[PDB]
DNA sequence: TAATTTGGGAAATT
DNA sequence: GCCAAGCGCACCTAATTTCCCAAATTA
RNA sequence: CCGCUUCACCAUGAGUGAAGGUGGGCUGCUUGCAUCAGCCUAAUGUCGAGAAGUGCUUUCUUCGGAAAGUAACCCUCGAAACAAAAGGAAUGCAACGGAAAUUAGGUGCGCUUGGC
């Protein structure tokens, strides 16, 4: 509509707890920071020599030991701690999985082997609702899970490609499966109850009592508690997210962007109605359980006209180039930062590990790989913030020039020009185009992925055909400036990417 | 006993009715397999207590599946090859860990199964004389003929390519057939190379096997790395450590030659003795380790690992391994290691019969040659 | 007032 | 060792698609 | 030592001099690059436990298959790294929409045919 929807990745530090537990927490830790109380960090500096908090006694202090944990344990019984809770997340995490499969399954066999195919777009929902949602509400007990699992599977169930054999019933096999979760927000609903104690960032999920399993199956043990159902006798869990590092971040003291987005969740102004738990990393035996919330924001719309129309073009010298219809005023992607990634996935090449068959051997093929498998996952992320810093660039020039339509190179001329910067000196064309098209989105310009008719060779300016600036001609010169027969090469491209008449 | 699987296509056999009942049987087998991979679980798990034994599995896919797959195909062979495409993918015990769900293929990637007759090559196959059928289904539009006994009316069909499968190729159709099948003489050669730690080769052969550095060179690299920052007793424990590492990658490079001698059967395999590959002052191992490394035990663990595979170790001598050419034997005098060197270790060329290639594999070749 | 449940009814590839 | 051709198995990478609802009823 | 960087200089470099430096990684609490403090590093390593699967050996048959065992497997799960789970933990610059699945192609290895 007039709104855009975004997440917000955040971390959980711990399941917070009553007003009380955290009241005796928060009063121990100011009692052995008045306790302690030659050198100190810049905050007990205001309360010597300046030493970073890593390094301060006045920080050291506070930290909670086991002994003050167990004395809480006692007293407060009911009251819910990390071990619990890791325990319930593991838990849903493999129930979740083991309900998205079996779900699909039920939903194929009501829908084409019982139906008999009579099913359109909207039958759909009617059986997602019947099968898979009452399969989840008969396990978690629990409407949210039950209604995040119902959409988790709505997004891969595809009824005209499944009908036709255009593809497989969808199956999940992962360790980390998210818990989706569903609480209904607008009208007189909100969604998820976020908190702000002190400016921290709680929210809290519906979920019922839990009673640990009396005859446990000795093959799957993960499987441990037994929910009640959340309307009949609740035991929320509440969740503390960390907004440490982001207070600091500078952007915490802005109007547009993630800092300000999370200070709109806490605030209440935007309301969050599907959240989705998983793990992060192994930290000891236990891991980092990121909370993804997702919001819908508005478009920013800083003025942008639809009567100018830009181009971007995958130019040989700078791997993107940006122009305007009739201005003459241009962007080029620099290829430097690209050039520390390229001497980077160079080093990361086990490409002996990948292939001798002697190294590595005899624990399955989850091992065989593990040492090429973290490189990737380091490496990935080191494309994606490039990629996001490029569409960064572009959009900030496109806003800056006043444009509202940006038409691009379709995905196949990209993937298969064969005069990229990505081909000749180096690739997801799925991501960076992604990318590009939903940061321009967010401000109100609007992509339409355009076809070519000879662009590199086309005359931006008079319109000659030419075949003699062929890729191996300019290959032969070695990239030369461009000129035509009937009146830079990059900016040329993007030109005439840059041409309404194109479909 | 293994299975052969020959795949070649059927370019001709008229065509575009051949083409269009292959399309349909396609589809057509597609329905009874992903229906009864889906109907089989359903009744096992989502409706039988969650238990079921391969009794039931039995039941289920020889009645339901084989009866519907025969009464719609009429053809016992598609039927069969596909009740048992279906029994090889409901596997109960993989499934009774809700370790994962169902294989549920695209009507394109499947198979059309049957079950001959072939001259020199055109195949022929026993199939049903199809007649289309005069009422066509509004909602299943593909299906356009209707298949009869090949008992009854047997319409044998003919192929000319250039257990049997047909399958589109990954627009033209492959045809697969799979089919049951169940020396001291060859001489091979070890060398220590320069760009390679030890290249190994086969006389009067083409193939070849070159034992990667980069394992070793990236652990150099570090445990340099450590002494240089070391050097600003830890430093003997490094020592030890790096001889362990040492002893386990010649225990790996020795596997590693003796697979590729066993491979190729090659009985016989003869390399240059201790002090011929010591002092050769071209060898990788003294022009990027400095001569210090533990040879002994390499060629200990090579000959120790090659005995254990039944092979014969011969311990030859050099006679000009860089220079001398493989093919015909007119030594290169230009090609000094000194030349080598100025260049960046080009390739060999012999300008008397004019063979160029990897000066290592060259040296594996002239070792390898039996009057040595 | 918050959590839970319900929503509807065919048509392809060369 | 590579190339060509295909099969079998598992993993990786790219591209695409879809979701992130809303209304009504029941504790 | 460098298939490390830079200063150069010679003939794209697994060239020569000078200085420097993990030249690989882990934690620092969303991420990237660079610093910084502490650490691990034989890590492109070494190995543990297991039995779902490909295979294998033994049996059984109502010959589709079934039951046992092994343990070779890109077979399965897992194993290094800050301080003393609960904000004990940085500095600079830059960014921050995530999740699930499908499909395709490819990489990697073994074998059945053939050559250079
Ligand atoms: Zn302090
Ligand atoms: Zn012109
Ligand atoms: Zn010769």
């Amino acid at each position: 509509k007039n709104t855009i929807t975004k997440t917000l990745k955040l971390r959980i530090v711990r399941p917070y707890n009553s007003a009380e537990v955290e009241k005796i927490v928060a009063d121990e830790k100011n009692n052995r920071e008045k306790i302690a109380l030659k050198e100190a960090c810049s905050k007990h500096l205001k309360v010597t020599t300046q030493v970073e908090r890593n390094a301060c006694l006045f920080c050291k202090a506070r930290k909670l030991d086991d002994k003050f944990y167990q004395k809480l344990r006692g007293q407060f019984p009911d009251a819910v701690f990390w071990q619990e809770i890791s325990e319930i997340f593991r838990q849903l995490q493999k129930q979740a999985a083991e309900i998205y499969n079996q779900s699909l399954i039920e939903l194929y066999y009501e829908i084409f082997i019982k139906g008999k195919g009579i099913a359109n777009a909207s039958s759909v929902e009617h059986y997602l609702s019947d099968v898979c949602y009452t399969r989840a509400a008969e396990l978690f007990k629990n409407a949210a899970i039950a209604s995040g699992l119902r959409s988790k599977i709505k997004s891969n169930f595809r009824l005209k490609e499944l009908k036709n054999m255009k593809s497989g019933l969808p199956t999940t096999k992962s360790d980390n499966f998210p818990i989706p979760l569903v609480k209904q927000k607008g009208g007189q609903y909100t969604g998820f109850e976020i908190s702000n104690h002190n400016s921290d960032f709680i929210i809290k999920i519906p979920f019922g009592r839990w009673q640990v399993k009396k005859e446990i199956d000795k093959y799957r043990p993960w499987e441990k508690f037994d929910f009640e159902q959340v309307q009949k006798s609740p035991k929320p869990i509440s969740l503390l997210l960390s907004t440490q590092r982001r207070k600091r971040n500078k952007g915490w003291s802005k109007d547009e962007g993630t800092e300000a987005e999370i200070k709109k969740v806490m605030n209440g102004d935007y309301q969050t109605s599907y959240i989705e738990v998983k793990r992060g990393s192994k930290i000891g035996e236990k891991s980092a359980w990121m909370l993804n919330l997702s919001i819908d924001v508005p478009k920013i719309d800083k003025g942008v006209d639809p009567s100018i129309i830009g181009g971007i073009a995958v130019g040989v010298k700078s791997p993107l180039v940006c122009a305007i219809n009739n201005a003459f005023s241009r962007y080029s992607i620099s290829d430097n930062d690209l050039f520390h990634f390229n001497k980077k996935m160079f080093a990361r090449r086990r490409i002996l590990l990948k292939k001798n068959r002697h190294k590595r051997a005899g624990h399955g093929a989850k091992n065989k790989l593990k040492p090429i498998t973290i490189l990737t996952e380091k490496s990935e992320r080191f494309r994606k913030k490039l990629i996001e810093r490029w569409a960064c660039e572009i959009a900030d020039f496109f806003i800056k020039n006043k444009v509202g339509t940006v038409q691009m190179e379709n995905l196949e001329s990209m993937k298969r020009k064969e005069d990229s910067y990505f081909n000749i000196r180096l690739w997801p064309y799925a991501e960076m185009q992604n990318k590009i098209e939903f940061k321009l989105k967010q401000y109100g310009i609007e992509i339409r992925k355009v076809a070519p008719n000879n662009t590199s060779k086309t005359c931006s300016k008079c319109g000659h055909l030419n075949n003699y600036f062929n890729f191996e001609y300019r290959k032969k010169n070695k990239f030369p400036h461009f000129k035509c027969e009937k009146c830079n090469a990059d900016y040329n491209a993007a030109l005439n990417i840059s041409n309404p008449k194109l479909k | 006993t293994i299975t052969k699987t020959l795949k070649l296509r059927i370019v001709r056999p008229f065509w575009q009715e051949i083409s269009e009942i292959f399309r349909q049987l396609q589809k057509q087998a597609a329905e009874i397999y992903n229906q009864s991979l889906i109907e089989l679980y359903y009744e096992i798990f989502i409706k039988g207590k969650g238990i079921a034994n391969a009794s039931s599995v039995e039941h289920y896919l020889s009645d339901v599946c084989y009866t519907r797959a025969a009464e719609l195909f009429k053809n016992a062979a598609i039927a069969s090859g596909l009740r048992s495409k279906i029994k090889s993918n409901f596997r109960l015990k993989e499934l009774k860990n809700m370790k994962s769900g169902l294989p549920t293929t695209k009507s394109d990637n499947f198979p059309i199964p049957l079950v001959f007759e072939i001259s020199n090559f055109i195949i022929k196959i026993p199939f049903g004389r199809w007649q289309v059928k005069k009422e066509i289904d509004k909602y299943r539009p593909w299906e356009k003929f209707d298949f009869e006994q090949v008992q009854k009316s047997p319409k044998p069909i003919s192929l000319l390519l250039s257990y049997i499968e047909v399958k589109r190729g990954s627009s033209a159709w492959m045809l697969n057939l799979s089919i049951d099948v169940p020396d001291p003489s060859i001489i091979g050669g070890i060398a220590v190379g320069v760009k390679s730690p030890l290249v190994c080769a086969i006389n009067n052969a083409f193939s070849r096997y070159s034992i990667s550095d980069n394992d070793l060179f990236h652990f150099n690299k570090k445990m340099f790395a450590r002494r240089r920052i070391l050097l600003k007793k830890p430093i003997t424990i490094l020592t030890e450590k790096s001889e362990r590492f040492r002893k386990k990658l010649i225990e790996r490079w020795a596997c590693e030659i003796a697979d590729f001698f066993i491979k190729n059967k090659v009985g016989t395999v003869q390399m240059e003795n201790l002090e011929s590959m010591k002092r050769k002052e071209d060898s990788y191992f003294n022009i990027r380790l400095r001569g210090f490394w533990p040879y002994a035990e390499m060629q200990n663990k090579i000959e120790f690992k090659l005995k254990q595979y039944g092979i014969e170790i011969r311990k030859v001598a050099p006679n000009n391994t860089s220079k001398t050419c493989s093919k015909c034997g007119h030594l290169n005098n230009y090609f000094n290691f000194e030349y080598r060197k100025k260049n960046k270790f080009p390739h060999f060329k012999c300008e008397k019969c004019n063979f160029k290639e990897n000066a290592d594999y060259n040296a594996a070749l002239n070792i390898s040659n039996p009057k040595l």
